[PDB]
RNA sequence: CAGGUGGUCAGGUAGAGCAUACCAAGGCGUACGAGAUAACUAUGGUUAAGGAACUCGGCAAAAUGCCCCCGUAACUUCGGG
RNA sequence: AAAUUCCUUGUCGGGUAAGUUCCGACCUGCACGAAUGGCGUAACGACUUCUCAACUGUCUCAACCAUAGACUCGGCGAAA
RNA sequence: CUCGAUGUCGGCUCGUCGCAUCCUGGGGCUGGAGCAGGUCCCAAGGGUUGGGCUGUUCGCCCAUUAAAGCGGCACGCGAGCUGGGUUUAGAACGUCGUGAGACAGUUCGGUCUCUAUCCGCCGCGCGCGUCAGAAACUUGAGGAAACCUGUCCCUAGUACGAGAGGACCGGGACGGACGAACCUCUGGUGCACCAGUUGUCCCGCCAGGGGCACCGCUGGAUAGCCACGUUCGGUCAGGAUAACCGCUGAAAGCAUCUAAGCGGGAAACCUUCUCCAAGAUCAGGUUUCUCACCCACUUGGUGGGAUAAGGCCCCCCGCAGAACACGGGUUCAAUAGGUCAGACCUGGAAGCUCAGUAAUGGGUGUAGGGAACUGGUGCUAACCGGCCGAAAACUU
């Protein structure tokens, strides 16, 4: 039984906890979601349950989107993910229709956090591969940021693949695994997990229990 | 006001005293030595307040063997037991920090 | 006002100081201004700060736009006929046309201009 | 870096075709009783007369 | 943070007064030594007529920084003197009393008599 | 064409100064532009704690810096240093 | 043991936590030597060499900022 | 092979592979009591330090470490860098030569050029395809990445040992290194922020300000970006195995791990964890939407024209960004700017007034100024619009 939930990041603060030891936590909203649709292994080939999220305007979601959500008796909503599960006992309690808060998840629980990370644009190698660059000094010339070789000499006559050169960097699918969870406000549909949590705020995020515990 | 208000509200700590950088302050600090729980007191100037709620700090500076020492705790952190404004100084800046060159009489603050 | 994003107009930051000082006097005189783009946007929020001074129009608000324009002629009209003129508006003085780019450059071109 | 060989008729015009303007939309103008066609981010300016047709 | 050909001042009455960081120990290619630490260092200068001389070889102990220490109940303490203490082998001080303070840090590693010692444990 | 080319005139405020900073008289904005927060390169600036651990080598950078008053070593060819 | 010493990082003392370089000697001078001068020497050197204080992005270990480029648009338009 | 040029030592940067294994992992034997080892067998997943001396490679040394492995790749790597050394022209010393000069003898000094065409490599788009045209959510064939390890405690001063010493296996705590995300904290930065101040010029003058001097300098500094910072990770469980250890059992009346058959078994291999992934041309799956005209013809699975769902350009912008792309919004609108109030940063504005001979100081007044963050507000610009975009059949 893996849990899930979508939510927003909503920034950082910092919490006392019973011992009197700070906790930096990250405030997700993991906001009312809803199901929409199950996937069978017997229509779909795999186990799993949509999640919708996020509110729109009815004029915003086109015409082939709104007939799913009108399938499903749901008013349409701005995000819509998967959450996978195992072959085994499917939608026992899953059902279309259904609405899911923040207390599905208890205190002191372990939490995997996924979300898109921060854009950093086009990387050099010393900032996006962690190189070391050449001196500032002692007459080195123009190198000073520059990867260095990038091979060996006529053998072999080419550069390997997956060799580490600039690029752009960011805007990553970034899983974060084992965050506690410090407290869920069920007040406001408010997770104070603690630690780092991937992504701009702002931005959207799914909260899925940890498998590592 | 701040998105993240309504987290921090229930956190905070109310009965703190207003003082300013330049004042002289004693901070009574819950220590844990084994298991005995005793209270230390660390008595000095106020050099920096950097703002922000529930996440805003405060440097104090005394001068103890020849060695100056500066400390730098949360306000509204559950350690502190009470903070007590001893004197009220008079400075121009807000952040103080040329008081970590000055030695003995030329470290001294006004008193308004 | 949000500071640039990226080079600064005319090459310096001192240089833009008076790229914008020297515009706003020019709008401030003669209600309309020709102007590349870019700098109609950056005239913007400034010198509709200036009219915001101009609204409350006290002193110590006719010193801190003699802070920016070094011209008492345009400082006059702006307290006297533009800053009561915009009283019963809040905000939105001014407004951006968009031009023909010009020859030479294939600069885009952009007229400001106040409201009434 | 020196070109080593001179490229072929194939290779030069395949590089070549991807060389070329980008034309932009029209829309409809009438100002004094005249029918034109200006860029749309024009379409403003067109109607307040800050427009020269030539 | 204090690292290798970082020089301290010696707070203690062994005969010392400068000492000059050779490994941080703790841990293969370890950088940083903070309150707490344990050094190997070599003596720089020393008191005429002393126990320690100027070369020898000794181990120390880290007591004051002037980089700031995180406490886990997020307050922070900073000296102005990056300050030691030479110990023998079973982590007691080869002199006989500390000068100056010395951070509480040395409390869960397990420095109980240069603590007993010390004028001023914050 | 960022190079080279002898002589004469040479104002103000500060300053020892024909240095330097700002200005006068008088000249000029000098001949591709307009935008845009990529890497990277050049030219500047700043940097916690440490302080030559860098490197063939303190290369480069940083540092010292003025005026008046005290005070000043080995050695020396008696001047110096 | 040298702007000269091959063997060679000779050996001994000093300096360093550690010194094939440096200073002090020793003499076994591969291959020192008295105007192709011998041994000293105050002052002086953008000279070579070794050490210290101060000082710092030289480094541990990098991070940020502005400008000229690179980059987009329009104009002109080469070269190996 | 190359002389109508294939740049030679060491270092730096970035690597990749081998195993003949240095550490960590599994074993056999021992002149293996224990703890430590010696020797052989298996094993390449990760790891494998900082300095002094020398141009050095190498080597010795200092302080550590679980360990400080050995090789290949033009003794990897100069259209990536350095230039101490070798190996031009200057000059000196010793030695040889009558001499000009010479020396794997020494010494000091001595220009490191190039706008990347093609393949390769890192990123990012345009086109067409996937048998109608579109929109949303996904399967994973096959890949990429990652993999390190210590100390103390309990068991236990028990096993073993005359003693000195001192465990395996299991359990727990806190580390070091590396990496990823992040900005609450701390720390850095700050070129339209606030303040102080020097020179000078100007705003007619006073007052209050501005230009210039590296942002003139100095003390601070929200946001963004960041590490020196904060959190998290390499978990555990299988499957098939290596060396090795067996079970039953012949050929060969005994015996034998093997010939039939069945087990145990490691950081290697495959799953499980994280990420890419249908151009995977075998171009997949589940869904939802449109589901429609008109003309010409040589009547063709013809050529046009107009549309639907939908999309694109334009426009307002972004914490998305080289261009492009992606994301948000476009009046039923809080998208950017303005404006109003907060938050925060600075630190007590101007004018008036009182005190002092004045420099200055108190009051009015947590003042005034102000960017990034949050919220209201329909004031400005998101417009009076263009371009694209839907189907032969047949066989069973
Ligand atoms: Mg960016
Ligand atoms: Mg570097
Ligand atoms: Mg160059
Ligand atoms: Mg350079
Ligand atoms: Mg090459
Ligand atoms: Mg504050
Ligand atoms: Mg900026
Ligand atoms: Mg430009
Ligand atoms: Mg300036
Ligand atoms: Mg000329
Ligand atoms: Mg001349
Ligand atoms: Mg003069
Ligand atoms: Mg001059
Ligand atoms: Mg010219
Ligand atoms: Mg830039
Ligand atoms: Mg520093
Ligand atoms: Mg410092
Ligand atoms: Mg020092
Ligand atoms: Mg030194
Ligand atoms: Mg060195
Ligand atoms: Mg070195
Ligand atoms: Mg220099
Ligand atoms: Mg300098
Ligand atoms: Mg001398
Ligand atoms: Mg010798
Ligand atoms: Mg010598
Ligand atoms: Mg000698
Ligand atoms: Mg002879
Ligand atoms: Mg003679
Ligand atoms: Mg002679
Ligand atoms: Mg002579
Ligand atoms: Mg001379
Ligand atoms: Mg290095
Ligand atoms: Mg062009
Ligand atoms: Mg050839
Ligand atoms: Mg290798
Ligand atoms: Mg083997
Ligand atoms: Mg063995
Ligand atoms: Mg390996
Ligand atoms: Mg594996
Ligand atoms: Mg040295
Ligand atoms: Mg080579
Ligand atoms: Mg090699
Ligand atoms: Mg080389
Ligand atoms: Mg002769
Ligand atoms: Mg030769
Ligand atoms: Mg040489
Ligand atoms: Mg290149
Ligand atoms: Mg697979
Ligand atoms: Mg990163
Ligand atoms: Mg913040
Ligand atoms: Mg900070
Ligand atoms: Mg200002
Ligand atoms: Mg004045
Ligand atoms: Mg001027
Ligand atoms: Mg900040
Ligand atoms: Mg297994
Ligand atoms: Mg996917
Ligand atoms: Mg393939
Ligand atoms: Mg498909
Ligand atoms: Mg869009
Ligand atoms: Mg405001
Ligand atoms: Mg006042
Ligand atoms: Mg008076
Ligand atoms: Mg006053």
């Amino acid at each position: 039984a893996r849990k899930g939930i979508l939510g927003t990041k909503l920034g950082m603060t910092q919490v006392f906890d019973e011992s009197n030891r700070v906790v930096p936590v990250t405030v997700v909203k993991a906001g009312p979601n809803v199901v929409t649709r199950i996937r069978t292994p017997e229509r779909d080939g795999y186990s799993a349950v949509q999640l919708a999220y996020g509110e729109i305007s009815p004029r915003k979601v086109n015409k082939p989107l709104t007939g799913q959500y009108t399938a499903a008796g749901v008013n349409p909503r701005r995000y819509l993910a998967e959450l996978r599960l195992d072959d085994s006992d499917a939608a026992t309690e899953y059902q279309v229709g259904q609405e899911l808060t923040a207390e599905i998840f208890a205190d002191g629980s372990y939490v995997d956090v996924t979300g898109t990370s921060k854009g950093k644009g086009f990387a050099g190698t010393m900032k996006r591969h962690g190189f070391r660059g050449q001196g500032a000094s002692h007459g080195a010339q123009a190198v000073h940021r520059r990867p260095g070789s990038i091979g060996g000499c006529a053998t072999p006559a080419r550069v390997f693949k997956g060799t580490r050169m600039a690029g752009r960097m960011g805007n990553d699918r970034v899983t974060v695994l084992n965050l506690l969870v410090h407290k869920v406000d069920a007040e406001n549909g408010v997770l104070l997990i603690k630690g780092a949590v991937p992504g701009r705020t702002g931005g959207l995020v799914m909260v899925r229990s940890a498998i590592k515990r | 006001m701040n998105r993240l208000d309504f987290v921090d509200k229930p956190s905070l700590r109310d009965d703190i005293p207003a003082f300013n950088p330049g004042d002289t302050i004693n901070v009574h600090v819950k220590v844990i030595e084994g298991a005995k729980e005793r209270l230390q007191v660390f008595k000095g100037v106020v050099i920096r307040r950097q703002g922000g709620g529930i996440r805003e700090t405060f440097t104090v500076r005394k001068e103890s063997y020849g060695v100056g020492v500066e400390r730098t705790f949360p306000v509204h952190s559950p350690n502190i037991d009470h903070i007590e404004v001893v004197t009220r100084g008079d400075v121009r800046r807000a952040k103080l920090y040329y008081l970590r060159e000055l030695r003995g009489k030329k470290a001294k603050i006004k008193e308004k | 006002p949000k500071p640039t994003k990226g080079p600064r107009l005319g090459g310096s930051s001192s240089h833009q100081k008076a790229i914008l000082a020297n515009l706003a006097t020019s709008l401030f005189e003669h209600g309309r201004i020709t102007t590349t783009e870019p700098k109609a946007r950056a005239l913007r929020p400034y010198a509709e700060k200036l009219i915001t001074h101009a609204k409350k129009g006290a002193l110590h608000n006719r010193r801190e736009v003699l802070k920016k324009l070094r011209d008492k002629d345009v400082v006059h009209t702006l307290f006297a006929e533009i800053g009561p003129f915009f009283a019963d508006r809040d905000g939105g003085y001014t407004r951006i046309i968009k031009i023909e780019a010009r020859k030479g450059d294939n600069a885009p071109m952009a007229v400001i201009e106040l409201v009434r | 870096a020196v070109p080593k060989r001179r490229k072929s008729r194939s290779n030069t015009r395949s590089r070549r075709s991807q060389w070329k303007a980008a034309k932009t939309e029209l829309v409809g103008v009438t100002v004094a009783g005249h029918a034109h066609k200006v860029p749309r981010r024009l379409l403003k300016a067109a109607r307040l007369g800050l427009i020269d047709f030539d | 943070v204090i690292q290798q050909e970082s020089r301290l001042k010696v707070a203690d009455n062994t005969g010392a007064k400068e000492i000059l960081c050779i490994r941080v120990l703790g841990g293969s290619s370890r950088r940083y030594a903070g309150i707490g630490d344990v050094i190997v260092a070599t003596v720089k200068d020393a008191i005429p007529g002393g126990n320690v001389k100027r070369g020898d070889v000794v181990k120390a102990v880290v007591v004051r920084t002037v980089k700031e220490r995180r406490r886990p109940d997020g307050s922070y303490i900073k000296f102005d003197e990056n300050a030691a203490v030479i110990i023998k082998p079973d982590n007691d001080p080869r002199g006989t009393r500390i000068f100056g303070p010395v951070g509480r840090e040395l409390r869960e590693k397990r420095f109980m008599k240069i603590i007993s010692l010390a004028p001023e444990v914050l």
